């Protein structure tokens, strides 16, 4: 997994690759690692898949309920506080590593959370097995006061460093831009640099190829 | 302390009666009448919707006939809300039995469990009983077609035809008058509609004020089928039997 | 039967006498208070009455600092008032801890109201015979005034008053706003807002005040504080030189 | 030792043109000793199909569990659960045992009764959802299955064609795994009907 | 382990169970009946950990009997085995699981067909023509995979068992002191007292 | 200490009545009127914002609440009881449904949940029933649009249109006259506004009225873009402005 | 009045009384008489044991709590058992944990606090028994009177029970006299028996009817009954 | 991690590096180890980031509620809360905290809570892996009642050395000045302190 | 109707809690006790009715200390007073344990405050039958407090409760006026002894025993200590003299 977050003059953007794996085998060539905690608070997670997914939905649920109760927009710091206290409680057994970003009544925010519950703040961040490949890129091109388009490029580039250079990451690049004034825009497969080439042959089988022993209709209607 | 405001809902009257049960039953007596008639080829459940309006959505409505299992259904008489609480726990018991024995729960077994829950609120806890009476209509490979009835007390019994709610004494007499062992579903359907028609506290017996259901073993199949008649279906069968 | 007047259950008319009587208790201290909104602040005035000479005047108050930003004034007995205050403080601290930002005035009000609504439905807990007025300059809503009662009811005001002579103060304020056509005191300094507050407090109650007859609390961006005998005296002198 | 390798077994699912297919083997052994040649791993609740590979006792327990949940769902909802929804039910049901999981690898297959769209999904033992458009694999011969599928697969196959493909994928993978095989059953699913065929394969 | 065999013929189910009970270096008893009758037409054989074995068996026996009296009806073999599986399946994930494997053989009076169920301590259930627990299975499955026919009579079944028991006495390292055989058919459960030389 | 009220506060009287449920209904009868009309492509629920002082800000007091993005509720009776009910409802929508199936609950079920909560306050030890009646309007993919009424007893029924509170009888009658199974959402909104005018003594405008609808999806109220399947909430509260505009065509 | 405010201890009457507590006290009076008096070296308990029939025993009224402490009971026996036992634990605890003998003054505080609990919470009932505690600790001889109300007092001497008013006046007189019976046990005892008889009327203190207990400087709390007290009748 | 708190004539100063590592990898190079528990009571965190952050968060909670009820808390009290948490949960914590606060009566105060959960009040305190390397230096160069400028130098030099030898330390040197004047944030970049 | 005075947490139609008021009666019926705040500490004194000559003199102590700097005295049901102190003692230990510093008088006041107020919320508990005067010296001054069964409490210059609260209060008010600069620890100790003597007239029938204690930043180093021997006699006389 390779996920990054980059702040820009009027908001923040987060990106992530789309490869999922069991050991050395690629289970999903295009899954979505970008999660919505609330309309304008998105999360990118790496680590134990099921964990980043569950933790993400739980806090998202509570944030929504909290929003309805307070009649206010969710704040990134709240998703951050809830996430960490939950993760800490579990002494790192819930292997979720996330980069949470978003805009709320108080500005644009970028944070990272580790399975043990410690949190970081910064203008650019990366997590995952592709963490270092990406960070190398970010540490080379990031500058202060990036334009939305520059941020998208920087982020998109960082995730690429991961795809190409890390075996744990690959396939496509997903992005999500959150700008202080507009709606958050999710960009599923904003880049698809790994389309499988056309197969040298077709393996469609001549009907009757497979030997059958018995057959029957199945009852679906009750 | 609080002992001052405690109604002691689970005590005996000097006559050895349970006040609350008796009063709960009294409550049940003003509920729309429900009838269950068991024939040789099926069971029939008919109920009268207490209070209705032009604006009431009868299509999406249900206040008397609930499906518990695929082979068991019930007719309600009393507090709908109370009934739903018991209905749901009843539905769970059915599923546990299934998950445990990989066999559908025998009708009486389910009925006893639910009745036991009721009896509980009768002997301990200091809470009011459920203001509900059920007519259970089910089928199982041990007793086939069965009809049962349970009330606030937690007592339950089996019948060939039975009524609960308002004017049961009248309805029972009428039923005891035209019921015949060899009956047939279609016969029972008619007997049921007639009975309600003669005990209603309303002007006429229209479809919009009814709920109808039958549990047959559709010859062209070999398994049990529960049918909960839709407004249109009720309106038809209503005319046919000659009540237009 | 007649016990529907001792515990929180419905009377045949659908009323809850215990809640109604709880309301009665809120006037037991015979104190009046009012809150108004500045341009960027919120002020609360409350009569301070110290009968006994043996009392340490500095310990007699019905105004509380709930949090760095929230101030709450109570109308009702002091023991219930302190009970409500401690809970409000506790509630505000935990909110910040769990959610990462200061509990908003309206939210603390809704929360406290909900708690009160419970004493309304569950028998064993008695309602608190107090009315709570919360104030602050919310980081999202600006100047705010929210009040709750033994009923569990709560709402936000452009300004408000509470106590025995609550009605005269209310109509007084209503009229001033029908006139000004705006929902607040168009003043830059809170000093003038406090003055306005104390002024209309006099006009409605038809009474003059000394520096030890009032109790003032002010809420500003990032801080809610109460005024001293002297801070008030200064305010009194100011309104003196206008009349 | 490894719960997911005591009994053995495999399950695979594919999407076609307005159709979905799901297949499994019939083996159930204990280590090297083969025991049952009739242990099927695909069950269905309404029009939604589920295949479970892994520890037999859990495969059974989960089926009984989901029968239970889907039954109640229908009584309340007054309609049968959809693939998408059921998948969510499976996911949350599994994660509910996050720290003492079921040693299973579930596969969901079905067609949305409303939108007629084909649907397949897979999860790990703690519930992480793997939603693929092409195929989902699971079992002791999962690597082989990934190999077969990745090569023999192509979009919009027709029922009679998807059948040939799925059967060849299962069959040939199962034959490179000591813990799978001993029979097999394939399910061809369409909006209106579902066909179930038993394949003839090596019995070693 | 101990020997636990089960074989379903045409109209019955036959259960063969070793008679030895060994602890350490000594064979404490040679006439042990590793079985319990759950109901008039359902028999269960068991093997495994020293204490858990009987405790479990008797526990299950009590429940079935209680069901029988409460409902005045005999649960079908299928139902009983489903009950037992669920028990073992609960046990496996408890503080101290029951380490017991069982064979449930019964005659379903409603279907008029014998049934054989194999369930291990993990709660793994399966219905078979013939089954066995322990190392025995390693010799008997292929033996029966060869000499078995569905239409066999109870008598052909007993000869089939004898063939198994002989193979086990020949190759198994342990002296299990012979077996006790029991037949479950439409007329209940009865024990073949003459297998020590049939 | 310790709630030593472990017995029911609602019991059966010799007549068969459950006094507290009755009284709770009496409490509802006194509440301000509220109603709901179902059109062929939407539902509308509305009530009166009976400001309890000209100094109070009526906005900081919504009688119409969103439970899920496709379900809204309104009431009549004791506001506080309603408030906590909405909280519990909003939560149960998650705990018992979204967190299990990944989708918001269909109207009937959520209503069923609320009803359950209320039923319990009718039997549990040491509590009084809820003094409110709710009108819940929503939309779900397999049941379309629906309107329900939930009573203190815990009973609930589906309606084509209905009213609760003060002048419910009068209003219910006015609805039976103007309703038909072909009404369009705007037609109902209109009819709604009319029926409500009869129950209002004073000012009748977009500031003294609270009206919300369950209609089409508002992708503009979603808060984000990029997911085709996510089209926006069907629940929308009408603005003071949007109301007045329809009042001039009254 | 009273009838409406005596249903349970948690209720205050309009005048500020706790009738249940008061009725409890009334059980003390109905109880047999007992007396306690101390010098500066000893402390004595003289209790009149009461009998049901002339075929029944004269129910023991003196309980030892520790080598250095003991008490006499007037009222509900069971309650005295409960309370004495509690005191026995407190004494025991003090020894085991601090290797310190429990101060008689402190034992009193413990008894008061324990009784007080049954007079402020719903459901419970006050203790229906009066206690007289005597003991020799690190500050000499001690005598305590324990009332179910929770009120415990330290005196030179006193009595409780029926007609207890006799002995109490007598001791309020004999004060200056016995308070100096230092170093002499038999005298303090005799001084006690002469106080207890000041509340007789029915009969005269027989042998199997008199009960005396003593503690002091070099006397571990001990109880004498029958022949042992014969020489005091 | 290299952290220290020094009390001087006008109050007290807290300094720290800005490096957090997971192995030899520097996860964050601009970390802020100087945490605020109260207006004029701050702390230096060392050890488990997760643990110290959680501990701090809870303390801040306690002092905020303490203030609501009893006004501003002493620096000694803040130390007692950290101590109470660290001591009571010693088996599951890996936190070394330095607590520094400015009182008007007590001026500047420094308390150090090492691993055990014991508390130590000192003129100044140093902690973190890097601290080992500057024990000699600090002992030799520390004087009581130094001036703000002097103290900022003492800390700046000490930490520059700690950062020099300890690979777990690095980045920038942050400081926090606590005096009656208020709170002042300071920062020093590599190019400056490296060549000291 | 009536009966609003039979259950503790009940509100009467005029918004009162009669059970609490009845508790006050029990207080007024008790011995008199007072508290005098001076320029650097506080003094406590209470009347001790000598029921008989059997009461070992100086033994049955009433004033209690909390921690090391708090002094507490109360009028009413003595057992209830001890109960409240036991709590306060824990309340104090708990505070010190977490914050290290010994509990501030105001903070301590609210602890007792909140706890007492608590006993007016449920009908399963009785309100406290005592009014308590307590105080001490802390980080910033001396503080004197009085707590009512209602849980209400305020800071005082002088305070008194019990049988002769009026005589006392009368005297106290004089002091407050004739000493706008502040009394002294030494002074207050005598003044207190006098006020107890005066206020003893409303009970002049029985003989009493005096008891005083004090906490002065200078005279006791901020610690609560009892007034004994010489200083006690000196104050006993100062009163005995002005009583004539």
């Amino acid at each position: 997994t390779t996920i990054v977050g980059v702040k820009f003059n009027n908001g923040v953007v987060i990106a992530a690759d789309t490869r999922s794996t069991q050991g050395p085998i690629v289970a999903d060539k295009n899954c979505a690692k970008l999660h919505r905690i609330s309309p304008k608070i998105w999360c990118a997670g790496a680590g134990t898949a099921a964990d980043t997914e569950a933790v993400t939905q739980l806090i998202g649920s509570n944030i929504e309920l909290h929003s309805l109760y307070t009649s206010r927009e969710p704040r990134v710091v709240s998703a951050l506080q809830m996430l960490k206290q939950h993760l800490f409680k579990y002494q790192g057994h819930i292997g979720a590593y996330l980069i949470v970003a978003g805009v709320d009544p108080t500005g644009s925010h970028l944070f990272s959370i580790h399975a043990h519950g410690s949190t970081d703040v910064g203008y650019y961040l990366s997590l995952g097995s592709g963490s270092l490949a990406a960070m190398a890129v970010l540490e080379s091109h990031w500058k202060q006061d990036l334009t939305k388009e520059e941020a998208i490029k920087l982020a998109s580039d960082a995730i690429q460093a991961g795809i190409w250079n890390d075996l744990g990451s690959g396939s496509n690049v997903d992005v999500c831009v959150m700008e202080i004034g507009k709606d958050a825009e999710y960009l599923r497969n904003y880049l698809t640099p790994n389309v499988r080439e056309e197969k040298q042959k077709s393996y469609k089988f001549p009907r009757g190829t497979t030997a059958v022993l018995k057959e029957s209709i199945v009852n679906i209607c009750d | 302390g609080s002992r001052r405001y405690d109604s002691r809902t689970t005590i005996f009257s000097p006559e050895g009666r349970l006040y609350q049960v008796e009063y709960a039953l009294e409550s049940i007596s003003h509920a729309g009448t429900a009838i269950g008639i068991m024939a040789s080829d099926g069971i029939v459940l008919a109920a009268e919707r207490k209070v209705t309006s032009t604006l009431l959505e009868q299509d999406t409505s249900t206040e008397k006939l609930y499906k518990l299992n695929d082979k068991i259904a019930v007719a309600v008489a009393g507090l709908t809300a109370d009934a739903e609480i018991l209905i749901n726990t009843a539905r769970i018991h059915a599923q546990n039995y299934l998950k445990t024995y990989n066999e559908d729960i025998p009708v009486e077994i389910l009925v006893r469990r639910l009745s036991d829950i009721k009896q509980g609120y009768t002997q301990h806890g200091g809470l009011r009983p459920f203001g509900v009476s059920f007519i259970y209509a089910g089928y199982d490979d041990r007793y086939g077609y069965q009809l049962y009835t349970s009330n606030p007390s937690g007592n339950y019994t089996g019948w060939k035809a039975i009524s609960v709610g308002a004017n049961t004494s009248a309805a029972q007499t009428l039923l005891q008058m035209d019921y015949k062992d060899d009956m047939k579903v279609d016969d029972a359907i008619e007997l049921a509609l007639k009975t309600l028609s003669k005990t209603t506290d309303s002007s006429a017996l229209t479809y919009d004020r009814l709920e109808f259901a039958t549990i047959r073993k559709g010859a062209n199949d070999g398994e049990v089928y529960q049918k909960i008649f839709k407004p249109q279906e009720i309106k038809d069968i209503l005319v046919k039997t000659g009540i237009t | 039967a007649g016990y529907d007047r001792h515990i929180t259950i419905f009377s045949p008319e659908g009323r809850l006498y215990q809640v109604e009587y709880a309301f009665k208790a809120t006037n037991q201290t015979n104190i009046n208070s009012l809150a108004v909104r500045g341009k960027d602040c919120t002020v609360v005035i409350s009569q301070k009455k110290v009968p006994d000479k043996l009392l340490d005047p500095t310990t007699v108050s019905y105004i509380f600092c709930i949090s760095r930003t929230i101030g709450m004034v109570v109308n009702g007995p002091i023991p219930d008032a302190r009970n409500a205050a401690l809970r409000a403080k506790a509630e505000a601290a935990e909110f910040r801890y769990k959610y990462g930002y200061d509990m908003p005035c309206d939210v603390l009000a809704k929360r406290m109201a909900n708690l009160s609504q419970i004493y309304t439905q569950r028998a064993y807990m008695r309602p608190l015979g107090v009315i709570l007025t919360f104030v602050s300059v919310d980081e999202e809503l600006g100047p705010s005034i929210y009040k709750t009662d033994p009923a569990g009811y709560y709402v936000g005001y452009k300004a408000t008053a509470t106590g025995p002579k609550q009605q005269e103060i209310t109509t007084n304020l209503e009229n001033h706003f029908k006139k000004s056509k705006i929902d607040h005191i168009n003043e830059e300094s809170w000093e003038k807002v406090v003055e306005f507050a104390i002024t209309h407090m006099i006009d409605a109650l038809g009474t003059e005040f000394s520096k030890n007859d009032l109790e003032v609390g002010v809420a500003t961006k990032d801080k809610f504080f109460t005024l001293s005998a002297e801070n008030i005296e200064e305010r009194l002198v100011a309104i003196a030189e206008q009349d | 030792s490894d719960p997911s390798s005591i009994n053995g077994g495999i399950v695979v699912a594919m999407t076609g043109k307005d159709c979905v297919a799901i297949a499994c083997d019939l083996r159930l052994g204990s280590q090297s000793l083969g025991v049952s040649n009739k242990f099927e791993k695909i069950f269905h609740y309404g029009h939604v199909f589920l295949g479970i590979t892994g520890l037999a006792t859990d495969v059974t327990t989960l089926n009984e569990m989901f029968r239970y949940k889907t039954n109640l769902y229908k009584l309340k909802e007054e309609r049968a659960i959809e693939p998408e929804t059921f998948t969510q039910l499976v996911s949350s049901s599994l994660y509910e045992r996050r720290f003492g999981p079921y040693f299973v690898g579930p596969v969901v297959a079905g067609i949305n009764s409303k939108s007629g769209k084909p649907f397949i999904a897979g999860f790990d033992l703690i519930g992480c959802i793997d939603e693929a458009k092409d195929f989902i694999v699971s079992g002791t011969a999962s690597d082989q299955l990934f190999g077969m599928c990745e090569s023999l697969y192509e979009p919009n196959l027709e029922p009679e064609d998807l059948f040939e493909t799925i059967s060849q994928a299962l069959l040939n993978a199962a034959d490179r795994d000591a813990l799978s095989g001993w029979g097999a059953v394939v399910y061809i699913i369409k909006k209106d009907e579902v066909v179930k065929r038993y394949l003839k394969m090596r019995q070693d | 382990m101990d020997i636990i065999l089960g074989i379903r013929v045409q109209d019955s189910v036959i259960l063969a169970s070793s008679k030895a009970v060994t602890r350490g270096i000594s064979v404490l008893k040679d006439s042990d009946d590793k079985t319990r009758q759950l109901s008039p037409h359902t028999l269960m054989s068991f093997a495994g950990e020293a204490g858990d074995t009987v405790q479990f068996a008797e526990y299950i026996q009590a429940n079935i009997q209680l069901y029988s009296i409460r409902e005045d009806y005999e649960l079908s073999p299928q139902a009983v085995s489903s009950f037992v599986r669920q028990e073992l399946a609960k046990s496996i994930r408890s503080r101290r699981p029951y380490q017991v494997n069982v064979l449930i053989g019964g005659y379903d009076k409603k279907k008029n067909k014998p049934e054989l169920y194999q369930i291990d301590y993990l709660g793994t259930k399966v219905e078979l023509p013939y089954g066995a627990h322990g190392y025995s299975g390693f010799y008997t499955f292929s033996l029966l995979d060869h000499h078995y026919r569905p239409d066999m009579t109870t008598e052909e079944g007993l000869d089939l068992l004898k063939l198994c028991v002989q193979e086990l006495e020949k190759r198994m390292p342990m002296d299990f002191k012979g077996v006790i055989v029991k037949i479950v058919d439409k007329d209940g459960i009865r024990q073949v007292d003459d297998f020590q030389a049939q | 200490m310790t709630d030593r009220y472990s017995f029911s506060l609602t019991t059966f009287s010799p007549s068969g009545k459950l006094g507290q449920i009755d009284y709770a209904l009496t409490a509802v009868k006194q509440g301000v009127t509220s109603l709901g009309i179902k059109a062929t492509n939407g539902v509308v629920i509305a009530t009166e914002k009976k400001s309890s002082s000209p100094l109070a800000m009526s906005e900081t007091l919504s009688k119409v609440s969103l439970l899920t993005p496709d379900i809204g509720a309104v009431y009549s009776g004791m506001g506080p009881d309603y408030r906590v009910l909405v909280d519990k409802s909003r939560k149960v929508a998650h705990t018992s449904y979204k967190r299990i199936y990944g989708e918001y609950p269909p109207t009937k079920l959520l209503v069923s949940e609320v009803a359950k909560i209320m039923q319990e306050a009718t039997q549990s030890g040491g509590v009084r029933p809820f003094g409110v009646s709710l009108l819940i309007a929503g939309h779900d993919e397999f049941n379309g649009f629906s309107l329900y009424q939930v009573d203190p007893s815990g009973s609930y029924f589906p309606w084509k249109a209905t009213a609760i509170g003060k002048g419910s009888v009068a209003a219910k009658t006015f609805l039976e006259k103007r309703w038909n199974d072909e009404l369009e959402l705007e037609d109902a909104i209109h009819i709604a506004l009319l029926t409500l005018k009869e129950s209002v003594e004073g000012e009748f405008n977009g500031d003294t009225i609270e009206l919300a609808i369950i209609g089409d999806e508002n992708p503009d109220l979603l808060g984000y873009t990029g997911i085709p399947t996510d089209k926006g909430p069907r629940f929308r509260k009408l603005t003071s402005q949007e109301i007045n505009d329809r009042l001039e065509a009254l | 009045f009273r009838n409406n405010y005596d249903g349970d201890t948690v209720t205050f009457s309009p005048t500020g009384r706790l009738f249940q507590v008061e009725y409890a006290l009334e059980a003390i009076k109905q109880g047999s008489v007992t007396v306690g008096l101390r010098s500066n070296t000893h402390a004595v308990l003289v209790a009149l044991k009461r009998n049901a029939d002339e075929l029944s025993s004269y129910q023991k009224k003196i309980i030892k709590c520790d080598e250095h402490m003991g008490l006499s009971l007037a009222g509900l026996a069971p309650d005295a058992r409960v309370l004495s036992n509690y005191l026995r634990q407190q004494c025991n605890y003090s020894s085991l944990v601090f290797n310190r003998k429990l101060a008689v003054e402190r034992a009193g505080h413990l008894l008061c606090d324990k009784a007080q609990k049954n007079t402020q919470s719903y459901g419970g009932r006050p203790y229906g028994v009066g206690l007289l505690i005597i003991g020799y600790d690190k500050s000499g001889a001690h005598l305590l009177e324990f009332q179910p109300s929770g009120n415990v007092t330290e005196l030179y001497g006193t009595a409780i029970g029926a007609r207890s008013q006799g002995a109490k006046t007598y001791l309020e007189r004999t004060l200056d006299t016995f308070i100096k019976i230092d170093g002499n046990p038999d005298e303090l005892i005799k001084a006690g028996v002469e106080a207890i008889s000041q509340s007789l009327r029915d009969e005269s203190l027989t042998v199997d009817n008199l009960s005396i207990a003593i503690v002091g400087k070099d006397t571990p709390f001990t109880i004498y009954d029958g022949e042992a007290v014969a020489k005091y009748i | 991690t290299s952290i220290m708190a020094v009390t001087f004539k006008d109050g007290v100063i807290l300094g720290a590096d800005s490096r957090t590592t997971t192995g030899a990898y520097i996860a964050n190079r601009v970390t802020d180890k100087l945490t605020r528990v109260h207006d004029k009571i701050w702390c230096c965190r060392s050890g488990s980031a997760a643990d110290t952050q959680a501990i701090a968060d809870i303390v801040q909670y306690h002092l905020e509620l303490y203030t609501s009820q009893y006004g501003t808390p002493s620096t000694e009290t803040a130390a007692s809360v950290f101590k109470e948490l660290c001591y009571e949960n010693k088996d599951n914590l890996t936190a070394g905290i330095i607590v520094a606060g400015y009182d008007d009566k007590n001026k500047g105060e420094v308390y150090t809570i090492p691993l055990g959960g014991s508390v130590h009040k000192l003129p100044y305190a140093i902690a973190g892996s890097g601290s080992t390397f500057i024990y000699g230096y600090c002992d030799k160069n520390f004087r009581e009642n130094m001036s703000k400028e002097e103290t900022v130098d003492f800390i700046k030099h000490s930490l520059s050395q700690a950062i020099k030898w300890d690979g777990s330390s690095g980045g920038v040197i942050r400081m926090v000045v606590l005096t009656a004047a208020g709170v002042e944030r300071l920062i020093f970049y590599p190019d400056e302190y490296e060549q000291l | 109707g009536t009966g609003y005075d039979l259950s503790n947490s009940v509100f009467s139609p005029d918004g009162r809690n009669f059970q609490v008021e009845y508790a006050v009666k029990a207080v007024e019926n008790g011995t008199t006790s007072i508290g005098i705040k001076c320029n650097d500490g506080v003094v406590f004194a209470v009347e001790k009715l000598i029921t008989s000559k059997l009461l070992v003199p100086q033994k049955n102590v009433k004033i209690q200390v909390v921690d090391r700097h708090i002094g507490c005295v109360y009028s009413g049901l003595i057992p209830d007073g001890r109960h409240l102190v036991n709590r306060g003692r824990e309340e104090a230990a708990s505070f010190k344990k977490l914050y290290k510093t010994p509990i501030p008088i105001p903070a301590f006041a609210d602890r007792l405050g909140q706890y007492v107020q608590a006993h007016t919320l449920y009908n399963s508990v009785r309100p406290f039958g005592v009014s308590t005067i307590f105080g001490g010296v802390d980080k910033n001054g001396a503080h004197l407090y009085m707590l009512e069964p209602s849980g209400s409490y305020w800071g005082y210059k002088g305070a008194a409760t019990g049988k002769g609260r009026q005589s006392a209060k009368a005297e106290l008010e004089k002091l407050v006026d004739h000493h706008p600069e502040g009394l002294s620890a030494r002074e207050a100790v005598k003044q207190a002894a006098k006020i107890i003597y005066l206020a003893h007239e409303d009970n002049k029938e029985k003989d009493f025993e005096l008891e005083i204690s004090w906490c002065s930043l200078s005279e006791t180093n901020g610690l609560h200590k009892f007034v004994k021997g010489d200083l006690l006699q000196e104050a006993i006389d100062f009163a005995q003299k002005e009583i004539n």
